[PDB]
RNA sequence: AGCGGCGAGUACACUGUACUUGCUGCUUCUUAGAGGAACAUUGUGUGUCUAACACAAGGAAGUUUAAGGCAACAACAGGUCUGUGAUGUCCUUA
RNA sequence: UGCAUACUUUUCCUCCGCCGAAAGGCGUAGGUAAUCUUUAUCAAUAUAUAUCGUGAUGGGGAUAGAUUAUUGCAAUUAUUAAUCUUGAACGAGGAAUGCCUAGUAAGCAUGAUUCAUCAGAUUGUGCUGACUACGUCCCUGCCCUUUGUACACA
């Protein structure tokens, strides 16, 4: 079960939900995985005309990705996440045994 | 201009000025006497 | 089968459509929300895909477009902002204004922070434009939401 | 007609209706002239 | 038994594993003399003398090289080995000489034990140089 | 030619057309010699002069 | 307890002017096996002098044309130069450099009237003139840069005319004396 | 020993052979490096001992090298498109071939030939 | 000057414990004496790399590359055809255009790799697709490394 | 992704090593979630003894630790209707 | 060969084994991506030894000619390009000007953009870590105060 987004707190609270559910259900849940945050940078210049001191500004996209794993039924977790996720957060479910 | 040849301290710069020879033939003469820039033994 | 990197920019394109579509459709009232009238909206959206600063700014744009005097319309809308709760409001209108010389009038009242990233986070913006007989009018309404507490706001009880 | 899938005329801007100054970075295909103001509505902020 | 420490100055990195042995102080695969430049080899030799060859004879250091230029890598290696010897003296071998070793290391310089924050800044605007500008015409 | 010792204790001030000259006091004999210097001069430095009885202008 | 290039401990230092010694800051604190020490040099004022003189030479001799950044090449050239000096002059190369620095530095100058020169400025311009004499010696003169550096430094240590630093501090002294 | 006169200026007596044979022809040094390689002359020795037999070997290798192991790609004037084939033809006859192609160019009167007659390059030096 | 004092304890078990240049030249002489491979004559009229644009001018460059290819093969468990090209990438000044790095010719390195494959010093398997050196080559190079180490030691 | 441990070793050391293949005690080290540290801190000093700044020491951090982005009040008759189905007016439309 | 019709996805970087000096091609691993390119590693000035050893030389690479392949239904105004030949000035640049306060001057490279192909453009990053002040109004550009105006489109 890995979740990806752009903003910070929306995935922190969802991972807190993951941890509290793991503690409640006493599952064989592995520890949190802290993937590096990737940044994507594009360029664009102001001054729509050709004159003036050409100026260049940089915007950033801060992609996010965090992984966890659990040993339980997929239906209960795929209901529990949809209970307490936000529309701006996406998840993918992969199961483990030991 | 140059007028050095091969026909007639051990440092190449000193002996080249001593014998009025090019640096390459100076290195050759040094090797001949003993038997890029390096320190002494 | 698309990447997340291209998926999020496809989503950005979708929200680029959604912002302008919401701006066009939300004209008779405020911002009632979005869905993840209604029947037609959902049908069109599916077919193609497969305290309110914006509302107040649109109200003032309507009052200017109907031919009502800018001075009185702006004064009224500023009073409604003040009674809505924003500590102030920065409204500026530009265009021809009855003459051939470009001009603008700025109404100043209160704190009116105008720069800095905390200012941008706290303060929301609205800027609209519309046609006129011999030009185009531009209206800017800056509404600042009530302040977490501002770092400059200091008091000890 | 002679439409070709390559070159400058293969694609045009998706909004501004002018193909000049199209950015194809990250497969956006939106002209920069409109993209300057479309950056915020897409949600692509400027910080530094 | 064993200790694992780190050292980073500039972009170069270094991880040092210090363990008991017969003196197999090996930088990954290659030895510490075969790097080629003896100028950096002298600096590598510098921390060895201040501690003791007889002391180092009883311990093996596993040193890993990954990234950075020659000077940056040698500085990272020096930080890694300094932290390794300090931590090993604090942990396993002897505490009495640890204070003297760290005092003399501090006295000689500050760069031997902990590195520097000196790094490359993000590029500003005006010119190709990090603080240059285009030759404006007139 | 010759060089003779001098001592600087306190910085009186800086002058000059660009700010690069600092007024200082030397110590050979008297025990006070007005002089002007350029560059970094700190408290407690040892310097040298040209002649023992030539005086500058205080500004 | 430190030998320079594992050769010279330089335990003996001349009395000199008892100020250039402080400026060069030669001691076991600044004792170095090899050049190119990356300690902080632009922290405060005094760190300009806290740098070793051997480090200053290799930092300042490397400025001509495309030679910018060739600090390892500078280290090689100076290391060979010390070997050349130990051979063709019986005295210690460190003592040669020390004597050349103490006697080759200008003492007074002119910016307007004639003024004095800071002590850190004295050691700075001494290094500068030694390096720039090496530059003009190596500027298209058949003979090699290492020999140029060795000849210039020994000539400035022996106070002869063939050293550019020696013949240029004299010009500075005479021009400043003429001004005041 | 030094200063040996051949068809071209070959005063190269103190320098090395791999520059001596390039100075006279193939001053790009790669054609005359391969010529030296074919002739099998030691490069260690200098130009003060150029025997006549080595120059004879140079000319022998130069005379129609197509019968040797050298492929046509390395040889200049690979085709010079016509009914027949050719080879590198050394110095004066090399410039003779160049001017023969130049006069063929002129009588073919291409646009680039017109610019060449006017005194202009092909790509354009862009004085604009 | 080649040999330098070492304060730590050596092991002397492979070429990793010996300097690269001395070993590659010693093994170039070893292969020149043993006549294990050809020159080859076909590589003679082609320069080392496109960016080189000039003859290496040493008469043994092919043998030096032959001694270095397996040297890098021991260092890296898996390599590629472009690995040698990148390792021996050189400056290329396209006339007026500025310098850029460029890879050397791949046919010559492919051919010498085939030569050592015929010699048996290198083997290929579906698993670990990158080139690796066989077990017999391991002990051969180990013995040669210890064989040069003993003379260069004392 | 890193540090180890052992199942079998390739050769040497000696009473482990350069390199593989399979599993997992653990995560300063490959990475990062929040937070803290730094505030002329202290001491020797100047100052209308208030507001200030200097050296040294602890400290990675003593010019805000440093590059950045937000850029008002007001204007240019600066550029852009050749960027927009944003754009008025004069002009073209078989 | 040309049009019409159906099947995989050929429509990105590519590692491999070969063909071809190379360009480029062939059937393919991997990957919608810390997995595959590729990053226990992508460059260079350096490091060491060697041909040369300051003579516009073999430095220098402007120039055109002979061609092998790709990009593009179109490279002719020879795009891109592997090979050779061809061999201009250039002895460090006058009156003058621009940038420079510490991973910063300066030098060395590398990724991204527009791209069917093509950076010598702009931008992101890394390496080589320097010469120096640590202040001033004398130049210049701005600011305040005082003053004089017959200027106010100043």
């Amino acid at each position: 079960i890995a979740l990806t987004s752009k903003n910070l707190r929306a995935i922190e609270k969802v991972c807190s939900d993951i941890m509290k559910g793991a503690k409640e259900k006493n599952l064989n849940v592995s520890g949190p995985v802290r993937l590096p945050v990737k940044t994507l940078r594009i360029t664009t210049r102001k001054s729509p005309c050709g004159e003036g001191t050409n100026t260049w500004d940089r915007f950033e996209l801060r992609i996010y990705k965090r992984l966890i794993d659990l040993y339980s039924q997929c239906e209960v977790v795929t209901q529990m996440t949809s209970i307490n996720i936000d529309p701006v957060v996406e998840v993918e479910v992969i199961i483990t045994d030991s | 201009k140059l007028n050095h040849a091969v026909f007639i301290v051990i440092t190449p710069s000193a002996i080249a000025e001593k014998y009025k020879v090019n640096l390459s033939v100076a290195r050759a003469v040094i090797n001949h006497l003993a038997d890029s820039q390096k320190l002494y033994t | 089968p698309i990447s997340k990197k291209r998926k999020f920019i496809n989503d950005g394109v979708f929200q680029a459509e959604l912002n302008e579509f919401l701006a066009r459709i939300l004209a008779e009232d405020g911002y009632s929300g979005v869905e993840v009238r209604i029947r037609e909206l959902t049908s069109l959206v599916q077919k193609r895909f497969f305290l309110c600063a914006m509302a107040q700014a649109e109200s003032l744009r309507y009052k200017l477009l109907k031919g009502l005097a800018v001075r009185r319309a702006c004064y009224g809308v500023l009073r409604h902002i003040m009674e809505s709760g924003a500590k102030g409001c920065e409204v500026i209108v530009s265009g021809k204004l009855r003459a051939q010389r470009a001009k603008s009038m700025k109404f100043r009242d209160g704190y009116l922070i105008s720069t800095g990233e905390p200012s941008k986070r706290f303060v929301n913006t609205a800027t609209r434009s519309a046609q006129l007989k011999q030009g185009v009018l531009g209206i800017k309404v800056k509404i600042m939401l009530p302040t977490s507490i501002l770092p400059d706001n200091i008091s000890v009880l | 007609v002679h439409p070709k899938k390559y070159g400058q005329g293969s694609r045009q801007c998706r909004v501004c209706s002018n193909k000049h100054a199209i950015i194809r970075k990250y497969n956006i295909n939106i002209c920069r002239q409109c993209f300057r103001e479309r950056a915020d509505i897409i949600g692509f902020k400027k910080y530094r | 038994k064993r200790v694992q420490t780190f050292g980073k100055k500039k972009t170069a990195v270094a991880v040092a594993t210090v363990t008991n042995g017969k003196g197999l102080i090996k930088l990954n695969g290659k030895n510490l003399d075969l790097v080629e430049p003896y100028i950096l080899k002298t600096k590598v030799y510098e921390p060895l003398w201040l501690i003791g060859s007889g002391k180092l004879k009883n311990l093996d250091i596993r040193i890993r090289v990954k990234g950075g230029g020659q000077t940056s890598q040698i500085y990272a290696i020096r930080q890694a080995i300094g932290k390794g010897i300090i931590s090993y003296y604090q942990k396993y071998v002897d505490e009495s000489t640890k204070k003297e070793l760290k005092d003399v290391l501090l006295r000689y310089d500050r760069s031997l034990l902990v590195g520097d924050t000196r790094r490359c800044e993000p590029k500003k605007f005006g010119g190709k140089g990090a603080r240059a500008r285009y030759q404006k015409s007139y | 030619e010759k060089s003779k010792l001098a001592k600087v204790e306190k910085v009186l001030g800086r002058t000059g057309s660009r700010g690069g000259v600092i007024q200082v006091r030397a110590q050979f004999m008297g025990r006070f010699l007005i002089r002007n210097v350029k560059g970094p001069v700190r408290e407690g430095d040892i310097l040298a002069l040209l002649e023992t009885e030539r005086e500058a202008r205080r500004l | 307890d430190i030998k320079l290039f594992k050769k010279w401990s330089y335990e003996e230092i001349n009395i000199a002017d008892l100020s250039l010694v402080d400026c060069i800051a030669v001691s076991q604190k600044a004792c170095v096996y090899t050049p190119h020490t990356a300690g902080r040099y632009q922290k405060k004022r005094f760190r300009k002098a806290l740098c070793p003189i051997v480090e200053r030479l290799v930092n300042s001799m490397m400025m001509h044309g495309r030679n910018n950044g060739k600090k390892l090449k500078a280290i090689r050239i100076v290391a060979y130069a010390f070997e050349i000096i130990h051979l063709m002059t019986g005295e210690n190369p460190l003592q040669v450099f020390v004597n050349a620095v103490q006697k080759g530095g200008p003492r007074e100058d002119s910016t307007r009237q004639a003024v004095d020169v800071s002590p850190l400025r004295r050691v700075n311009q001494a290094i500068y003139l030694i390096c720039t004499g090496a530059r003009n010696a190596a500027f298209r003169n058949i003979k090699s840069i290492s020999e140029c550096l060795a000849e210039e430094i020994i000539n400035c240590a022996n106070e002869s005319s063939s050293s550019y630093a020696i013949k240029k501090k004299d010009e500075i002294e005479r021009v400043a004396k003429a001004n005041r | 020993q030094h200063i040996l006169r051949i068809l071209n200026t070959n005063v190269d007596g103190k320098e090395k052979v791999i520059i001596a044979l390039t100075a006279i022809k193939g001053i790009g040094k790669r054609m005359a490096t391969v010529i030296c390689k074919q002739a099998n002359v030691d490069p260690t020795k200098r130009a003060g001992e150029l025997t006549t037999e080595e120059i004879d070997n140079i000319v022998h290798i130069m005379s129609t090298p197509t019968q040797f192991k050298i492929p046509d790609w390395f040889l200049n004037r690979r085709k010079d498109l016509k009914e027949g084939k050719n080879i590198h033809v050394i110095a004066n006859q090399l410039d003779s071939y160049l001017r023969e192609d130049l006069e063929r160019m002129k009588k073919i009167r291409l646009h680039r030939g017109l610019r060449h007659h006017w005194g202009l390059r092909v790509r354009g030096q862009h004085t604009k | 000057r080649l040999l330098e004092p070492v304060p730590f304890v050596k092991t002397n078990n492979c070429i990793k414990d010996v300097d690269a240049d001395l070993f590659i030249r010693s093994y170039a002489t070893h292969l020149k004496l043993h006549n294990k491979i050809t020159y080859p004559k076909w590589c003679t009229f082609v320069k080392t790399g496109k960016g080189r644009k000039l003859a290496p001018l040493n008469e043994d460059w092919y043998f030096i590359r032959a001694s270095s290819i397996l040297r890098r093969l021991y260092l890296h468990p898996d390599i590629g055809v472009g690995f040698l090209r990148r390792q021996f990438s050189s400056k290329q000044r396209r006339g007026v255009a500025p310098n850029h790095t460029s890879l050397a010719s791949g046919k010559i390195l492919r051919s010498i790799l085939q030569q050592l494959e015929n010699l048996g010093y290198v083997e290929q398997n579906p698993k670990k697709k990158g080139r690796r050196l066989t077990t017999k080559g391991e002990n051969a190079i180990n013995n040669f490394a210890r064989y040069i180490n003993k003379k260069v030691y004392n």
